């Protein structure tokens, strides 16, 4: 359904920009291991949580 | 392209055959996938709804 | 579906040229017809609806193991969509087109000895309309010269003064009477009314409806030709030329 | 690379018909469903987009 | 030598031999699973007070949007399910549903329409015969729980064979005193009040002494197999909707209390086999029905 | 001649009054709802090793946080719906829940509170008379399926009229053997093992011949329009509770075992119709009623 899709797509952005600022609750190793292939390391980790 | 044929060739060809020649060399791509369907619902606000 | 979609003499008969006569019978038993029943009808009663089942509904039916029952089958599946249950025919029978069968001697049927009044009896003529009438009618006359009949089909027109007014003017051995034939054939197609997912009360006329829907949405899926858009990727053997002609005429 | 791409952004894309339809009242749809189109593209578009 | 018999496995009249194919069995799987959404989505519109989540799943459903003025009937996939229905109850019910219109239904959801996943228990006690000698009087009532009333009259001790057929699985035997019961030419044992029979082993005789009369309650399992999504509790309520709608009047069939009865009768017959596949089809669609009905209501 | 009647059908009490109207209506589907949200959490706690998921369901339900040493009664919800229980079975029950407290108590969810969108079957079987000559005997027995013993002692075969009253749709008889059934002025049938019946074509004459008893044996089926949220497998086991708990103990009313007994008793009473929707209100309270007494004992 439209409603939940853009529901969840709200919610994973909220919660992205919320792990990302002030110091980042995730490590700069893992950001490593999921910007080997280019992408930005904040959009990495919204992919690995989905 | 794979098969290394030109197009006057393959020309009187269907669909059974060309998939079989594309899956004797090793090509799995040979088929077509449904889209699946997603509900939407517009708010009635002033007017009625879809 | 593809066969009551055809709306000219040309577009008709290159059909059956195509088509094997595998596609006539059908390989579900069904039930019997000239049987009167009642039928569930709830978006118009609460009452059982009362019909009576004949050949023209697009239900499969048990059918005659005779050349009478492949000919009822044959003008069944061309005004109704579907077919009759007649198994065991015989492969050699089975692979050859609907128009072989109707004006070929080489097919080895037999259809000499029918008579066109009980087959118009049986495959209830009163309860057709004017495009099933006109199919019907083109079957009539491509038998009657398969068989040099050609003097008993007229008498038999003469007889019934509406089949006269409607029959079909084309001679069956010539290629130019099809291509200036300009009577409309179609039982199903895009309609310039309304048309809604509704039921209908009789048996031909829900069937009907069925087969009219279906058309839409085949018209609109994948499957559909649109010439406007992709005539070039059709193969040369299948592409609309003015010199193409049915074999043999 | 398409496969990564396509399964990262289809949220995006997913709200995005959402709201373009929504834009669209009930008697143009229902209008706008009379017609047909088909619509070419280049084979350089379309792996360049994807 | 007297017989009696359970009345419903009298005459089981032959089912439908129509739309049992791979095409058919897939369009009742997909009606059944619509048929629940519907049911769901109008609680779903109840609790939230806003008539969209019913209305998208009646689109689904019958392909065409609700209007007022016009009575919500389930459109041509209510219309195409209940004349199958009938086909399925009796040969003498007509085929009126063509098959362009089975297979566009069967597309609308992508179910199996594979019918053997599991089993269900079916809890109607088949007694085929009960022979007696001349001064007995023997009677049988009941279905789920058949009770046979057993009076001897004579001087002499009397013996009452049994005939249970063999398709039930299990057989329990309770009696209001105790009796004896033994399989043919074998040893009677101690007077008990119960026993746990197989049917498959044989008849069974039981002694009947001369005084007050003797009931025997007789309990029977049977396990067929059925759809993943068989529910018996909605097929019951399907067959009985079914059966007052008045879908059922046919001729020369034969009436039942409950899809229990019917399916079992079927089982204790010739061909009784292919007859079992047929009914369980019609339970599911069955099941369809009454989902759809309950949430498309008529006064 | 004498007079046969089933028992269940004897003298319908008056059912209570009051809390039908759509505000009470209202106050049911939500107990409903609730209690069955009482019942998921307490799973939902059970699976996740948690407290909170039950926390939030009794507080919503009981406007209290549950307390280890205090015993967990389900708050005024509960008393509401145990009080309403009582007034809905007899017009002598108190009804002494004060309709503010009912109005509060519905706006907690959102519900339509309407009793007329689906229908459920009742299989209790009404046999209002039976008529039979001298030198003949008959017993009926059984509410969910009645069986008609049937015993001839005259001379001659002997006509018994069975009247199953105008309001169950069909009836289906099963005899021990084959036997003739047909209805007033009407030519009888070959001899048949079942018949299917209509109650509203009439009174159905029975021939019964002399010799061994006949039983019949009969099974009726009855619409009647209930809730979407109906269900009958709780509203049987509440109605079990209910008089278990003493929620039925007043003064001159009547007994049944199970709930389709006593709404198709109701319904065959003198103006029936009147009795119907309160009866159908009460089987959704039991149903309320059962899913918060299992998740909360006392």
């Amino acid at each position: 359904t439209s409603g939940s899709i853009i529901n969840h797509a709200n919610n994973l952005n909220k919660v992205i920009n919320h792990v990302f600022a002030d110091k980042p609750l995730i490590s700069e190793t893992m950001l490593k291991i999921l910007t080997i292939d280019g992408t930005t390391g904040k959009d990495g980790y919204r992919n690995w949580l989905d | 392209f794979l098969t290394n044929t030109t197009y006057d060739i393959v020309n009187n060809d269907t669909i059974d055959v060309l998939k079989m020649k594309l899956r004797n060399q090793g090509w799995p791509f040979v088929e077509r996938y449904n889209a699946v369907e997603i509900d939407m619902s517009v708010e009635p606000l002033r007017s009625p709804g879809q | 579906m593809d066969v009551l979609s055809k709306g000219s003499l040309k577009e008709l008969l290159a059909h059956l040229e195509k088509t094997p006569l595998e596609e006539a019978i059908s390989y579900r038993i069904g039930t019997v017809p000239y049987q009167n029943v009642l039928i569930s009808r709830n978006e118009y009663y609460n009452q059982l609806y009362p019909d009576t089942t004949s050949l023209i509904d697009g239900v499969s039916r048990e059918g005659q193991r005779n050349v009478n029952g492949l000919i009822m089958s044959i003008i069944s599946y061309v005004v109704s969509g579907s077919g009759h249950y007649i198994p065991n025919i015989g492969f050699m029978l089975l692979r050859r087109s609907i128009l072989d069968i109707l004006t070929k001697h080489d097919t080895g049927l037999v259809t000499n000895n029918l008579n066109y009044g009980i087959i118009a009896r049986n495959l209830t003529v009163s309860k057709m309309n004017c495009e099933q009438r006109k199919r019907m009618l083109i079957c009539f006359k491509l038998l009657a010269y398969k068989d040099g009949n050609q003097n008993d089909y007229e008498i038999y027109l003469n007889q019934n003064i509406p089949l006269k007014q409607i029959a079909p003017n084309f001679i069956p051995g010539d290629m130019r009477t099809v291509i200036h034939n300009q009577d409309q054939l179609a039982i199903v197609g895009i309609p310039a009314y309304r048309l809604t997912q509704s039921t209908e009360l009789s048996i031909r006329d829900d069937n009907a409806k069925s087969y009219k829907l279906g058309y839409v949405d085949w018209y609109n899926s994948n499957s559909f030709l649109r010439e406007r858009s992709e005539f070039n990727l059709i193969r040369l053997k299948d592409r609309d030329t003015k010199y193409g002609k049915l074999n043999g005429w | 690379a398409c496969r990564d791409k396509t399964s990262a952004n289809w949220r995006g894309y997913s709200v995005l018909v959402s709201r373009y339809r929504s834009l669209i009242p009930n008697e143009l749809f229902e209008s706008l469903r009379n017609i047909s189109g088909e619509y070419n593209i280049n084979p350089q578009d379309e792996h360049s987009f994807f | 030598a007297n017989r009696a018999t359970s009345a419903f496995l009298d005459n089981p009249h032959p089912v439908g031999v129509n739309y049992v194919d791979e095409g058919s069995r897939q369009f009742v799987a997909v009606a059944e699973l619509l048929a629940s959404k519907l049911i769901d989505s109008s609680r779903e519109s109840d609790e939230s007070n806003s008539d969209v989540p019913f209305v998208q799943a009646y689109s689904k459903f019958a392909d065409d949007n609700p209007r007022h003025l016009r009575v919500k009937t389930g459109g041509k996939m209510a219309n195409a399910l209940t004349n199958v229905i009938r086909s399925y109850y009796s040969i003498n019910a007509p085929a009126i549903v063509p098959q362009v219109e089975i297979d566009r239904l069967a597309s609308k959801a992508t179910v199996s329409g594979d019918m053997y996943n599991s089993y269900a228990i079916f809890n109607s006690v088949p007694i085929v015969e009960v022979l007696s000698p001349a001064r007995t009087t023997v009677s049988i009532v009941g279905s789920d729980r058949a009770d046979v009333t057993m009076l001897n009259t004579g001087a002499g001790a009397a013996n009452i064979t049994f005939n249970f057929g063999q398709i039930a699985e299990t057989v329990i035997l309770k009696g209001s005193v105790p009796f004896q019961l033994a399989r043919l030419n074998q040893p009677m044992p101690a007077a008990r009040f119960t026993y746990k029979l197989r049917p498959l082993d044989g008849p069974f005789i039981v002694v009947l002494p001369v005084g007050n009369p003797l009931v025997i309650s007789a309990t029977a399992a049977t396990r067929i197999q059925v759809p993943l999504a068989f529910n018996k509790a909605l097929v019951e309520s399907g067959f009985q909707t079914a059966m007052n709608d008045g879908l059922f009047d046919i001729q020369n069939v034969n009436y039942y209390s409950s899809f229990d009865e019917f399916i079992i009768s079927q089982y204790h017959a010739q061909d009784g086999i292919n007859r079992v596949s047929t009914c369980v089809i019609l339970g599911l669609a069955l099941q369809a029905y009454d989902q759809m009905r309950r949430a498309l209501p008529v006064r």
